[PDB]
């Protein structure tokens, strides 16, 4: 079948370079165009260039015509793209994706394979880990953990390690003015088991190592 | 419109045939016919009366049964209440070839009175009158035994003439002095041509002519043609000063539909079609979405021909021109391609996408002007031209016009003589991203090998090599192609020149010798004539019978060859201004 | 760059409308217009691309249609796999260019917001922070208000809201409002509360609490 493999998370500081490559498998890799479509986290989509895999010819988009390199390698049949001069204003999901006509003139330039999307945070902070803090209750109950400061996305919250997955609502991250993440995490219980059971938060930050565990009592 | 064609109304263009018609139909829409061409027929009716006080005249230009011009039986039915009783020809007088039958009619009264010897022309022409109407009435006394019914002013008859032989056939009267006019097809009242009851030729507000006015009639005020103000054209045997409404001038007359080597036209009101400057144009079918064709191929080439307006597209994709093996299809030869130089405008766009090899020139399209761009081909593109790798130039020398879309020309690795071309000046509008023109042949080979636009055109451009090939020339040009001079002071066509364009002179102007000969088209603008001064115009030969408003215009050329006017009493003509010259 | 404008920019409608969602362009663009879903986090899926021929595999209630300017997308009987967010793309100039994206909703009756409270952790106030969070769990709709009162003082330019998609289930919001402060300003004032105004409030709900009690 027809499948697109973009690279890693990348995380780069304002003046750096990021080249991001998109394998491909399951068609001719030179039959069909290669789009690369970024979205910036919570906005619209945004169209950077494509590549005509066989000959090499580029077209990129006025806005980033000068700063984007995208490149081919038929050999393994990956396509790179690499946006230098980069900027907080460029921290968004990088998709790859494929022209669905093999004759380009008489293509749609629709998009019917994707990647999975590569995430590129671009901002002046510096990678640190989180801060656990617990929120208690004070019928039903309601309490919940806040995972405060820390720089970059993304974390992964489970409580009791996946046991308890009722009522859970792990909320969207929100940035800071000094650069950082902050994200809360509520769980509603029942008022009786307040006491009786055992509740624990537990957040990974992958990428800082950290790995926090955090009762929460009244 | 009092003219109403045969197989409200005055003259019948052909016969004039009643049958079967009920009763009570209302029979007065033939109160005003006056003159019928071919013959009468009356049969199978059950109306009583017929009405025709205005009729005088049936020519008979085709019989019945071989003999008739006039054929009227069995107008009754066996059991009802509906029969002829009476024909009501108050009026009628002549009736030009053939005979008259008239039988087995029951009721029809007073045909055994009228002498028939009168109207026909024919002396031994079957005329028969048997078994008809019964219990008659006698004829009106004020009649004198000769009437068309039982009324007082029913009753005409009388025209019977003898004649001298002087006369022949066509007289009022027995005695030397009563010969009929010469354009009277039977009897007069007269000698006039206005008192004859047909006419041989034409009737003219009364008259009966030779001919009808004629569109041009000579002026002696400014010695050439002039329009005729008073003018009447030729609808059959009336003349008339306009063609019925839906009708269009030929020449001098009326028809329907112009000679297919001439094209209805509009001049001023007056609607007449004038030959074709070469060949008449033709609209044919398209090619391409809304058409029956995907391409241009062998099976639709030969519908092309002789066109000159394609309302649609024209697609020109390989399948077409090399065939196709999996679906049995010949493919196309491609020296019938030369079929298009007949092409001058396309409504939507033009598609081309392969193109033969040996042909490195689009010149089967030099006569195309106008692509209007109503349609598109693919994207946004009026034109579009790709992947031809064997053409080196355009061709399309008398494109001016790109009405609406884009233009898409790329890939053509070895296209030239296009780099220079203002794009603004063809295509109408804006230039902002309206233009794909890339991986081309690049400018620095096509300058290098010699292969730009030719320093003869404007700074617009050129689509090709040589002279007639620029959009706009640097100073002169002739038949849609550059030069650097009028013929002048000498040449081979004495020419001038009008908005830098070169014409030719009137040909009866003299070549001059290193001055200039002529100003303008017409022959007054000559500095000196070639053979003639007919006032200040140059003639081939004098006027010698050309028509005018008072009559005959009779001229004799003077030892300085200028024509000048006879006097008053040659006939002949003349060879000088004395008398013994006629 | 031949501009896309959708229409509407968010719209609740529930399983089994039939909904409508228009793209303008800015110039005619003949008949080159696609249109995409969007899963929240995941990668978009083509649906109807040339205005009018639908993507193998999606399912017939998809269909576009419309040419030159006005584009729509019309699907019939909304399914649970179809709420998602939709935009459409324009292959007609060099420069694609794709819409602002329609979000369609699930259409629900009014739920009001279970509003809790929360004091900063004795663990957080040793770092030299306090961050105060009022939670609205399970409402609809999606707009609320949170007002923040430091002993009736109206706070501002210090709080920070986050709100959740609709449950795949009973299709309700959760929004949660932290009020940042430092443990100087936190230790000044006795009483905190926030003021919740929603439309499936009777009058807008405030919880308090006081510092240490
Ligand atoms: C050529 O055609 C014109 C028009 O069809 C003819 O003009 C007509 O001339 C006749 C006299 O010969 C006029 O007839 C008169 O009509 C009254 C009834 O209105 C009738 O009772 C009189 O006894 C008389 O016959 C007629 O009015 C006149 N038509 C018009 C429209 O003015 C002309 O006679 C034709 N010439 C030839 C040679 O056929
Ligand atoms: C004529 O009509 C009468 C009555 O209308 C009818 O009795 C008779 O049979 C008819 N005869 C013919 C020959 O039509
Ligand atoms: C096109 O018109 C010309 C007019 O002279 C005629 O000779 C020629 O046969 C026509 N073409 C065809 C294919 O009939
Ligand atoms: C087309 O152009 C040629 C000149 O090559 C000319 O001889 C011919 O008369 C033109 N055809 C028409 C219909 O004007
Ligand atoms: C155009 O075609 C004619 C065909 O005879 C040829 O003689 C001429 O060389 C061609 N010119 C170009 C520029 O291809
Ligand atoms: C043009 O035709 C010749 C045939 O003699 C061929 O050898 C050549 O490759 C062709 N050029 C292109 C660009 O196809
Ligand atoms: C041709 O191009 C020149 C600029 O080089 C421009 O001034 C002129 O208007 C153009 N011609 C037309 C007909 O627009
Ligand atoms: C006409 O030709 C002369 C000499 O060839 C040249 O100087 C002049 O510029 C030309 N006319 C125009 C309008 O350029």
């Amino acid at each position: 079948q027809v499948q697109l493999v973009q690279s890693g998370a990348e995380v780069k500081k304002p003046g750096a370079s990021v080249k991001v490559s998109c394998k491909a498998s399951g068609y001719t890799f030179t039959g069909y165009y290669m789009h690369w479509v970024r979205q910036a986290p919570g906005q619209g989509l945004e169209w950077m260039g494509w590549i005509n895999p066989n000959s090499g010819g580029t077209n990129y988009a006025q806005k980033f015509q000068g700063r984007v390199t995208m490149t081919r390698d038929t050999s393994i049949s990956t396509a790179y793209m690499e946006l230098s001069r980069l900027r907080s204003d460029d921290t968004a999901v990088y998709y790859c994706a494929r022209d669905h006509g093999s004759r380009h003139f008489w293509s749609y330039w629709g998009f019917d394979y994707w990647g999975q999307g590569t995430l590129v945070t671009v901002s002046s902070a510096s990678t640190k880990g989180p801060s656990v803090f617990p929120l208690a209750p004070s019928g039903t109950a309601a309490l919940g953990c806040l995972v405060k400061d820390y720089f970059p996305e993304p974390v992964t919250v489970s409580w009791n390690s996946g046991a308890l997955t009722s009522g859970v609502h792990t909320f969207p991250a929100v940035l800071q003015s000094s650069g950082l993440y902050s994200l809360s995490s509520v769980v509603t219980v029942p008022s009786s088991s307040l006491g009786t059971q055992t509740y624990i938060c537990n957040v990974n930050h992958k990428p800082s190592n950290t790995k926090v565990d955090k009762r929460v009592e009244p | 419109q009092a003219v109403c064609p045969g197989t409200r109304c005055e003259v019948v263009m052909g016969n004039l045939e009643i049958v079967l018609t009920g009763h009570n139909a209302d029979l007065s829409f033939l109160q005003w016919i006056r003159e019928v061409t071919g013959y009468v027929l009356v049969a199978m009716n059950e109306f009583s009366t017929l009405p025709l006080p205005n009729l005088r005249v049936v020519r008979g230009t085709q019989v019945y049964d071989g003999k008739f011009a006039i054929f009227v039986m069995l107008n009754y039915n066996t059991n009802s209440s509906h029969a002829l009783r009476q024909l009501r020809l108050t009026q009628l007088t002549e009736i030009l070839s053939g005979g008259v039958y008239i039988e087995k009619n029951d009721k029809l009264c007073h045909m055994d009175t009228i002498d028939w010897r009168d109207i026909v022309r024919d002396r031994d022409a079957e005329i028969v009158v048997k078994d008809n109407g019964r219990s008659c009435p006698p004829c009106h006394e004020v009649c004198k035994g000769r009437c068309w019914g039982p009324g007082s002013e029913d009753c005409q008859t009388l025209t019977k003439t003898i004649c001298a032989p002087q006369c022949n056939g066509h007289c009022f009267g027995p005695n030397p002095n009563q010969c009929c006019h010469d354009e009277c097809a039977g009897g007069c009242s007269g000698p006039q041509d206005t008192d004859c009851f047909a006419c041989r030729h034409f009737n003219d507000s009364g008259a009966c002519v030779p001919r009808c006015p004629q569109p041009l009639v000579y002026n002696k005020l400014t010695f050439q043609l002039e329009p005729n103000p008073h003018t009447k054209y030729q609808y059959g045997g009336v003349c008339v000063a306009s063609c019925p409404h839906n009708f269009v001038v030929d020449q001098t007359s009326c028809v329907r539909a112009c000679p297919p080597d001439k094209m209805e036209v509009d001049k001023n009101g007056l609607k007449m079609c004038e030959p074709c400057g070469g060949l008449c144009p033709k609209a044919c079918e398209g090619t391409g979405s809304g058409s029956r064709f995907q391409t241009v191929d062998s099976s639709n080439i030969d519908g092309f021909v002789n066109c000159t307006k394609i309302l649609g597209n024209l697609d020109f994709l390989i399948t077409g021109l090399n065939g196709d093996p999996w679906h049995k299809i010949p493919a196309l030869d491609p020296e019938k391609l030369n079929v298009f130089r007949t092409v001058r405008e396309i409504t939507g766009y033009l598609n081309i996408q392969s193109w033969p090899p040996h042909m490195h020139n689009f010149s089967v399209f030099s006569n195309l002007t106008t692509i209007g761009g109503r349609s598109l081909y693919n994207r946004g593109f009026s034109l579009l031209i790709m992947k031809n790798l064997n053409v080196t130039s355009l061709g399309f020398r008398s494109l001016k016009e790109i009405s609406a879309g884009r233009i898409y020309i790329s890939a053509n690795r070895q296209l030239c003589y296009h780099h220079s071309l203002n794009w603004t000046k063809v295509l109408r509008g804006p230039t902002e991203e309206r233009l794909d023109i890339k991986h081309n042949r690049p400018r620095r080979d096509c300058v290098a090998e010699g292969k730009v636009c030719d320093p003869l055109c404007s700074s617009g451009g050129c689509w090709g090599p040589g002279p007639g090939q620029c959009l706009s020339c640097r100073n002169y040009s002739r038949g849609g192609v550059c030069v650097t001079h009028c013929n002048f002071l000498n040449g081979e066509p004495r020419e001038f020149a009008h908005e830098a364009e070169c014409f030719s002179c009137h040909p009866e102007c003299q070549p001059m010798e290193g001055t200039a000969t002529c100003n303008g088209s017409g022959s007054d603008t000559c500095a000196q004539c070639a053979h003639f001064r007919d006032g200040p115009h140059c003639v081939s030969s004098c006027p010698h019978g050309v028509l005018g408003a008072k009559g005959p215009i009779y001229k004799y050329p003077d030892v300085q060859n200028e024509c000048r006017p006879c006097h008053e009493n040659c006939t002949q003509g003349c060879k000088g201004p004395e008398l013994q010259d006629c | 760059d031949i501009q896309m404008t959708q229409s509407p920019s968010s719209l609740s409608a529930s399983v089994g409308d039939r909904v409508t969602i228009t793209c303008r362009a800015s110039q005619s663009i003949s008949s080159y217009l696609n249109w995409y879903q969007q899963k929240p986090g995941k990668a978009p899926k083509l649906l109807i691309y040339a205005a009018s021929s639908l993507q193998s595999g999606v399912p017939s209630r998809f269909s576009g249609s419309g040419s030159g300017t006005d584009f729509t997308l019309t699907i019939s009987s909304l399914q649970p796999e179809d709420f998602a967010t939709y935009y459409c793309q324009q292959s007609y100039s060099t420069p694609p260019t794709f819409g602002q994206g329609t979000k369609v909703e699930i259409k629900r009756t009014v739920a009001a917001p279970s509003v809790f409270i929360f004091p900063p952790s004795d663990e957080q106030l040793k770092s030299g922070t306090a961050s105060v969070v009022c939670l609205l769990n399970n409402f609809y709709p999606r707009e609320a208000k949170v007002q923040w009162k430091v002993d009736n003082a109206l706070q501002s330019g210090n709080s920070q809201e986050s709100v959740t998609e609709q449950d795949s289930k009973d299709s309700t919001y959760s929004l949660s409002s932290t009020l940042t402060l430092s443990k100087a300003d936190y230790e000044k004032h006795k009483v905190y509360a926030c003021e919740v105004t929603h439309q499936g409030l009777s009058s807008p709900v405030t919880k308090s609490f006081n510092r240490g009690e």
